[PDB]
């Protein structure tokens, strides 16, 4: 929630000390992702309206920033440095967070009382989230680390991409990707034959096509982390 | 040459056109474009039932083509679906083709498949021979289908499913090149300018 105010995105399981702290907290944080993903499976989101709408959208945000959070915490400990049990443990968390934000986005879009931009504006803000996360777990080496021994795109903005990538980035990346293709295709269509300010990071927030691209385009340099993406995915395979 | 082109139309008029004088038809359209577009000319009767059949046998060999000649193909269509629009925007008494056929005709484009039935068919070929403007040929024609694979990198964008997979590629084509136009719109603007509709929309 700190977050949806445009302070950059801010991972936190970062410095090597809060990493392995947040490894310490893994195990109990599956405990509760799991017993959230359990209960809404149930109509608990049945009716969204606004009003239980910004919840439903705020709970499917958490998990995503907190899945987002343990695959960097995940990327200090690979570019850093029971083991194999804590990283099994952020498997599966981050497994439910991409899990429970799908679930949330088909909610949005089935619904009769939510759906449109207001599905739209949830998918445009998961994708914030999962790009901020791809290029914090990308632009960190373990000099950095070392050094800080809270990371802000804005920070790395100012301050301008192999290591910390993973399995579970490629998790994240892949579904950035779907979001991002979705969002594009959408703003295809609107400039039907070739047919304002960035999207304001909220469900309800109203915005054009072109916004909330720009608004994905004003948090990363997007050309720059696909590609970089890219390379580093195609290099590890290698 | 007009002549020898309604010419491999008709010897598909006899049978299903053998995809061999088909590398010839999306020779004669695309450069025929301009003329087809804006004639404006009494040659009316002639020009239309050309696009009609025209579009009616591109639609029969939607299933194989060849990629290039799949390409050809949907340059084609998407010439005919631009034709069909605008004479479905400009209503004209000598065109020689229905709106009810012309939205066919783009949907069909649209649906990998022709619903005109063989009489329709035939009238419209009885239309053209009535009216008809009332080696180095090989070399031209591969020189264009290159001009054409050089500048317009297609992209497939996903052997018995193979000929799906040709038509689904042709239908995509053809909802694409719709969409370039604004076809769709324009539809949308014939639907709610329909004669009898008009009564009951003002009415509800």
């Amino acid at each position: 929630q700190d977050a949806v105010l445009a302070n950059s995105f801010f991972i936190m399981p970062a410095t090597v000390a809060d990493a392995t702290a947040v490894r310490n907290g893994f195990h109990s944080l599956v405990i509760d992702v799991t017993m959230a993903l359990d209960t809404l499976s149930l109509p608990v989101l049945e009716p969204l309206n606004p009003s239980r709408l910004q919840d439903v959208t705020v709970l499917s945000l958490s998990c995503l920033y907190a899945g987002v959070s343990v695959a960097t915490c995940m990327a200090i400990l690979h570019v850093g440095s029971k083991e194999d049990d804590y990283e099994s443990d952020a498997a599966t968390i981050v497994q439910k967070c991409l899990e429970i934000y799908d679930m949330i986005g088909q909610a949005i879009s089935s619904s009769r009382r939510a759906g449109g931009e207001h599905y739209q504006n949830f998918q445009l803000l998961g994708a914030w989230c999962l790009l901020n996360s791809l290029f914090l777990i990308l632009n960190l080496s373990p000099t950095a680390l070392a050094d800080k021994g809270a990371l802000r795109v804005r920070d790395i903005l100012s301050r301008t991409g192999h290591q910390g990538f993973g399995v579970l980035s490629v998790i994240l990346a892949n579904h950035a990707i779907k979001l991002l293709t979705s969002l594009f295709q959408d703003l295809q269509v609107e400039a039907l034959h070739k047919g304002g300010p960035p999207a304001a990071l909220s469900i309800m927030a109203q915005s054009t096509s072109i916004q909330r691209i720009q608004r994905l385009i004003d948090s990363v340099p997007l050309m720059n982390l696909l590609l970089t993406l890219l390379s580093t995915s195609y290099r590890k395979a290698c | 040459g007009w002549e020898v082109a309604v010419r491999p139309l008709l010897s598909a008029s006899y049978s299903a056109f053998e995809m061999k004088e088909l590398p010839q038809l999306v020779a004669s359209v695309i450069e025929s474009e301009s003329e087809i577009l804006h004639h404006e000319k009494q040659y009316e009767p002639f020009y239309s039932s050309f696009v009609a059949l025209s579009t009616h046998y591109i639609t029969t060999v939607c299933s194989l083509i060849p990629r290039n000649q799949l390409q050809s193909v949907a340059a084609a269509c998407k010439v005919l679906i631009e034709f069909s629009l605008l004479r479905l925007e400009n209503p004209d008494e000598a065109c020689a083709v229905s709106q009810k056929h012309l939205i066919l005709l783009i949907k069909g484009l649209c649906t990998g498949c022709s619903r005109l039935d063989r009489t329709e068919i035939i009238t419209f070929t009885a239309m053209m021979k009535s009216a008809k403007l009332p080696p180095e040929l090989r070399q031209k024609e591969v020189q264009m289908n290159f001009l054409n694979q050089l500048t317009s990198v297609f992209n497939p964008r996903t052997d018995q499913a193979s000929a799906i997979k040709t038509k689904n590629v042709f239908i995509a084509q053809n909802v694409a090149s719709l969409q370039e136009l604004g076809g769709s719109e324009k539809l949308l603007r014939v639907c709610l300018n329909l004669p009898y509709f008009l009564r009951y929309i003002n009415r509800f």
